[PDB]
C-alpha cells in the first residue's frame, strides 16, 4: 500500500474534522 | 520511548504501554508501572520491636511528571501521558488488570496535616495538624511531629527537629493545632539537596492504631532576580543587572557571583562582591558583548557560606546587526 | 533513495555533484573514496552521518519543526528538581553540538560489535543507555561537589577518566 | 494549502501563498488553515499563515477560534503567538465554551497558566454555568485545579442545577480534586438546588472511599434532600452494601 | 548598577572546558600586521608588515616583498614577549568565527582581568575592527606612515 494518503476518504479521515467541532455540554444528571 | 536501565542492559518502553499497563510487550513495562502506581503501607516501629500498621494518608505516587515546553522555557506537565487521572475508570481498569494479570502469574481518630508546600532558607513555616474524634468519649491522644532531612532518592540525611504533643480531645469535636516550624529550631543544619520529610503520628489510648501523616516540604533559597533586555543586537554592548535580597538570619560571606552562556560568554566568568547583611539588596552589573544570533541564555549562579550553587537563568534574543554600508 | 551521485553543475575542471544517502543508513564516521577505471582508489575526505529527525522515511521523523528544534537542536535545556508542589526549574547546558561530544558518543557506541545495527534508532538507543548506566555506576562516587557545567563535563569525565 | 498546514509542509505552502492560495479561505465547516495549523500545533506553519494575513478571530461551524484548538491541545506557543495577535481569549463557541475551558478539558496545565497570565476570566461559566472548576472537577484533572484555585477561582461556584465542583468531584470518584477542593474552602455541607450534600452523591454513586474520606472530615449524615431522603436512603435505593454499612457505623 | 563586582580569579571549573579532541599538526603560515596609518588620507588601518612561511619575508615601502630569510629577535623583543606573556590573557578553544566577535571577547576578558580600563574598550574595539589593508593595495594610497592612536 503506502498510498492510502492520495485518497480522499483516508485523507478526510487523517484530517479529523470532528476535532475542529464542540461535541457536547457534559452534564451527566445524577437524578434516576 | 522512554530509556529503563536494568541495573546490565537496557531497555526501551513505550510511554503507552505504561500508560494502559501492557505489561508483557517490553520486559521492562512493569518496573516503570510500579513506579507510578505503586501505594504505600507506613508501618510503626515500636521499642518492643513489633512492626505495627498504621492508619495512612495516601501518599500518592507519580506526580507532576514534567518537562522542558517546546519553544519556551515553560513547564510542560505530561503525567497525562504516563497515567489516567486517579479514580477514573480507564484507571481502575487498568488497575484491576495488571492486579489480575500478577494474582495469575503468582479508627476513631482521623489526622489532617496542612503543611506549606516550601520552607525559606533559615526561615519560618506554620503547620497545621487537624484531629477529629469520631468517639462517644473524649480520648488522650499523643501527637509526634518529626522533621527529618531526606535525600532525592529516599536516603534518610539527618534527623533535624521532633515534637511530642500531649492533647485531650473532647468527644465528637475537631480540634486544630498549630505548630510553628523554624529553622533554628533544628538540630542540626540541613545538608544541601536535602528535603524536609514532615511527619505527624497520633497515638490514643490502647487501640494499637496509630494515625500518621507525612509530607515533602522543598527548602527555597533567595530569588536571584536577573534584570536584561529582551532583545540585544550582535556585537554591541548588554547589560545585565543581578539582584539578590538577603531574606537570611545571617550576613552572606565568602560571597561568589559567576555568569556564563553559550553564545554570550567564553566559558565563564566569576566575580566576588561585598558581604551581604540580612534583609539588604545585593545589586552587581555586568557588561558584556553578545556575539552569536539566536535565542542565548545567561546563566548566573552565586555561592556564599550559607548556601551554595543558586543558579538562574534568562532568556535574550540576539538579532544581526542592521545593514548599511 | 539509496546511496547516489548526480552532476548538477559542471564547469572544464570542477563538477559539482550532489550525494544522497539511504534513509536507514549505518550512522557513524564515513570516508568517501572515488574510484576510476584502471586506477587506484583515492579517498576524497570524510563525513559523519547522523540520524535525519527532518527525514520523513527515516525512524526518528518528527511531525513538527518546533519540536525538532526544541529535543535535537536546543543545547540549553531545562532539569526540573525538587518537589511535586514545589518545582525548581534548573538551567542545563546539554552541548550536545560541542566539538568532542559527536566523536565521545561514536567512540562509545563502538564498544557495540553489531554495527550492522547501528542503522536501526532503537539498538543504539539502548546500547548507549545501557553503556551510560554501566559509566554511571562505575565513576560516580558517594559523597563544590555539587556544582555543575552541563552533561559534556560529565560525559568526558566518565568516558576519559580525567575532570 | 490546507493539507500543507496539516503536515506542516512549509516549502509546497509557501509555494502556494506566493502563486496566489487563499490564506483565508473557509470551507462549509469553517476550518481555516490557521484552524488546522494550530490544531495540529504547527507553531512555524502558524507564523507563516500570520506573516501571509491569516484572519485570526474566523470561527468554525461550531464557532470555535484558532486559540480554542490550540487551546483544546495544549499548544502552548501557538496560544501565546495568537495571543500576541490580537485573539480574543474570551471567545465562546456555541456551548459557552472559552479557552480556558478548552485546556482544562484536555488537562494541559501550562495552556491554562498561559491564559490565566494573559488576563482570561477564570470564573467563566458556559451555558450550563460551568467554571473551569467544574470542568477540572468533571474531568479528575487535580493539577488544574490546584492551578485555578491558587489564583483565586471559587471553590463553591454554582451550576444550573446547584452543583459545586465538590459535587462533581465526589460524583466522578475523583478524589485528590476533593481533597484540593476541600483544602481551599469548598464548603462540604454545600447543597444543590435539590438539597444534596457531596454526601449524598457520594452515596447515591458507591463511592466508598470518598464517602470514608467526607465522614473522617466531619460530614454529617444525617442530612436530608428535597425528598427528605438521606445518604442511607440513596445507598439503600441503589444496593450499595459497603458505603450503607460504613454510614451506619459512623452515625447512622 | 550599585556594585561593580571584582574579578574572583579562580579555576575550580577550569578543567570542565576542557575538550578531549586531538589537536591536528599543521605547518602553519603565519602573518603580522601592524597599526599604521596612510598619507593620503590621514586614515589609521591595519596593514601587513611580515609574513612566516617557515621563513620570513618583509614587505618595504614600495609594495612588493623582500628576499625570503630566517627570523631573528632583539634581546629586547623577546624579554618584553616573554614580560607579556606571563601575565597574558588567553582565550583557548574559543567558539568564535568572525573577527568581531574575538575582538569582543578579547575585550571582555582584559577588561575582567583588568589589563585594560573600561573606558577604553570602544577605542580598541574601533581600532581592531578598522580595515585590514594589504600589499595589493599599498600603490593605490600615498603610503603608510606609523601611527599611534590616541584617546579621541
Amino acid at each position: 500500500e503506502e498510498l492510502q494518503d492520495d485518497y480522499e476518504d483516508m485523507m478526510e479521515e487523517n484530517l479529523e474534522q470532528e476535532e475542529y467541532e464542540d461535541p457536547d455540554i457534559p452534564e451527566s444528571q445524577m437524578e434516576e | 520511548q522512554i530509556l529503563h536501565p536494568s541495573a546490565g542492559s537496557c531497555d526501551l518502553v513505550p510511554v503507552r504501554a505504561v500508560k494502559e499497563g501492557t505489561l508483557g510487550l517490553t520486559p521492562a513495562v512493569s518496573d516503570l508501572f510500579a513506579a507510578i502506581n505503586a501505594s504505600c503501607v507506613v508501618w510503626k516501629c515500636c521499642e518492643d520491636g513489633t512492626l505495627e500498621l498504621t492508619d495512612s494518608n495516601t501518599k500518592y505516587v507519580g506526580n507532576n511528571i514534567s518537562t522542558k515546553g517546546v519553544g519556551s522555557d515553560r513547564c510542560e506537565d505530561i503525567t497525562q501521558n504516563y497515567k489516567y487521572p486517579e479514580g477514573s475508570l480507564q484507571e481502575k481498569e487498568v488497575l484491576e488488570r495488571v492486579e489480575k494479570e500478577k494474582m495469575e502469574r503468582e479508627s476513631p481518630l482521623y489526622l489532617l496535616l496542612k503543611a506549606p508546600s516550601s520552607l525559606p532558607l533559615r526561615g519560618d513555616a506554620q503547620i497545621s495538624v487537624t484531629l477529629v474524634n469520631h468517639s462517644e468519649q473524649e480520648k488522650a491522644v499523643q501527637l509526634a511531629i518529626g522533621v527529618q532531612a531526606v535525600h532525592y532518592n529516599g536516603v534518610l540525611a539527618a534527623k533535624l527537629w521532633r515534637k511530642k504533643l500531649h492533647l485531650t480531645l473532647s468527644a465528637n469535636l475537631e480540634k486544630i493545632i498549630t505548630i510553628g516550624l523554624f529553622f533554628s529550631n533544628f538540630e542540626r543544619n540541613p545538608p544541601e539537596n536535602t528535603f524536609l520529610r514532615l511527619t505527624a503520628m497520633a497515638t490514643h489510648s490502647e487501640s494499637n492504631l496509630s494515625c500518621f501523616a507525612q509530607e515533602d516540604i522543598a527548602i527555597c533559597r533567595p530569588h536571584l532576580a536577573i534584570k536584561m533586555p529582551e532583545k540585544a543586537e550582535q556585537y554591541q554592548p548588554l547589560t545585565a543587572s543581578v539582584s539578590l535580597q538577603n531574606s537570611l538570619d545571617a550576613p552572606m560571606e565568602d560571597c561568589v557571583i559567576s555568569i556564563l552562556g553559550r553564545g554570550l560568554i567564553h566559558r565563564e566568568r566569576s566575580y566576588r562582591f561585598r558581604s551581604v547583611w540580612p534583609e539588604n539588596t545585593m545589586c552587581a552589573k555586568f557588561q558584556f558583548t553578545p556575539t552569536h544570533v539566536g535565542l542565548q541564555r545567561l546563566t548566573v549562579e552565586v555561592d556564599c557560606n550559607m548556601f551554595q550553587n543558586l543558579t538562574n537563568y534568562k532568556s535574550v534574543t540576539v538579532v544581526a546587526p542592521e545593514l548599511s554600508a | 533513495k539509496w546511496w547516489s551521485a548526480v552532476v548538477e553543475e559542471r564547469d572544464a575542471q570542477s563538477w559539482t555533484i550532489s550525494v544522497t544517502t539511504p534513509a536507514d543508513a549505518v550512522i557513524g564516521h564515513y570516508s568517501l573514496l572515488l574510484q576510476v577505471s584502471g586506477r587506484k582508489q583515492l579517498l576524497l575526505g570524510q563525513f559523519t552521518l547522523l540520524f535525519n529527525p527532518w527525514n520523513r522515511e527515516d525512524a526518528v521523523f518528527l511531525k513538527n519543526e518546533a519540536q525538532r528544534m526544541e529535543y535535537l537542536l536546543n543545547q540549553n535545556g531545562l532539569i526540573y528538581l525538587g518537589t511535586a508542589d514545589c518545582i525548581q526549574a534548573e538551567s542545563w547546558d546539554f552541548g550536545q553540538f560541542e566539538g568532542d561530544v559527536i566523536d565521545l558518543s561514536l567512540r562509545l557506541l563502538s564498544k557495540d560489535k553489531q554495527v550492522e545495527k547501528w542503522s536501526q534508532p532503537v539498538h543504539v538507543a539502548r546500547v548507549l543507555g545501557a553503556l551510560l548506566h554501566f559509566l554511571k555506576e562505575q565513576r560516580v562516587l558517594p559523597t563544590l561537589l555539587n556544582k555543575r557545567r552541563g552533561s559534556v563535563p560529565i560525559l568526558r569525565q566518565w568516558l576519559t577518566g580525567r575532570g | 494549502l490546507h493539507i500543507a498546514a496539516h503536515y506542516e509542509n512549509l516549502n509546497v505552502a509557501q509555494l502556494l501563498l506566493n502563486r496566489g492560495a487563499s490564506v483565508n479561505f473557509t470551507p462549509q465547516n469553517g476550518i481555516t488553515p490557521l484552524h488546522i495549523a494550530s490544531r495540529r500545533g504547527n507553531v512555524i506553519m502558524v507564523r507563516l499563515l500570520l506573516d501571509r494575513g491569516a484572519q485570526i478571530e474566523t470561527k468554525t461551524k461550531d464557532e470555535l477560534t484558532p486559540l480554542h484548538c490550540a487551546a483544546r491541545n495544549g499548544h502552548v506557543r501557538i496560544s501565546e503567538i495568537l495571543l500576541d495577535h490580537g485573539a480574543p481569549i474570551q471567545a465562546k463557541t456555541k456551548n459557552g465554551l472559552s479557552p480556558i475551558h478548552m485546556a482544562a478539558q484536555g488537562d494541559h496545565l501550562d495552556c491554562v497558566r498561559l491564559l490565566l497570565q494573559y488576563d482570561a476570566e477564570i470564573d467563566d461559566i458556559t451555558l450550563d454555568h460551568l467554571t473551569p472548576l467544574h470542568v477540572a472537577a468533571h474531568c479528575g484533572h487535580h493539577r488544574v485545579a490546584k492551578v485555578l484555585l491558587d489564583k483565586g477561582a471559587k471553590p463553591n461556584s454554582r451550576a444550573l442545577n446547584g452543583f459545586t465542583p465538590l459535587h462533581i468531584a465526589c460524583k466522578k470518584n475523583h478524589v485528590r480534586v476533593m481533597e484540593l477542593l476541600l483544602k481551599t474552602g469548598a464548603s462540604i455541607d454545600a447543597v444543590t438546588e435539590s438539597g444534596l450534600t457531596p454526601l449524598h452523591v457520594a452515596s447515591f454513586m458507591g463511592h466508598l472511599p470518598i464517602v470514608k474520606n467526607l465522614l473522617q472530615r466531619g460530614a454529617s449524615p444525617n442530612v436530608s434532600n428535597v425528598k427528605v431522603e438521606t445518604p442511607l436512603h440513596m445507598a439503600a435505593r441503589a444496593g450499595h452494601t459497603e458505603v450503607a454499612k460504613y454510614l451506619l457505623q459512623n452515625k447512622a | 548598577q550599585m556594585e561593580e563586582p571584582a574579578a574572583h580569579d579562580t579555576e575550580a571549573t577550569a578543567t570542565d572546558y576542557h575538550t578531549t579532541s586531538h589537536p591536528g599538526t599543521h605547518k602553519v603560515y603565519v602573518e603580522l600586521q601592524e597599526l599604521v596609518m596612510d598619507e593620503k588620507n590621514q586614515e589609521l588601518r591595519w596593514m601587513e608588515a611580515a609574513r612566516w612561511v617557515q621563513l620570513e619575508e618583509n614587505l618595504g615601502e614600495n609594495g612588493a616583498w623582500g628576499r625570503p630569510h630566517l627570523s631573528h629577535l632583539t634581546f629586547w623583543s623577546l624579554l618584553e614577549l616573554r614580560r607579556v606573556f606571563t601575565k597574558g590573557t588567553v582565550l583557548l578553544d574559543l567558539q568564535e568565527t568572525s573577527l568581531a566577535g574575538v575582538a569582543n571577547q578579547l575585550l571582555d576578558r582584559f577588561i575582567f582581568e583588568d589589563q585594560i580600563r573600561p573606558q577604553d574598550r570602544e577605542e580598541l574595539l574601533r581600532a581592531l575592527l578598522l580595515k585590514h589593508s594589504h600589499a595589493g593595495e599599498l600603490e593605490a594610497l600615498g603610503g603608510v606612515k606609523p601611527a599611534v592612536l590616541t584617546r579621541s
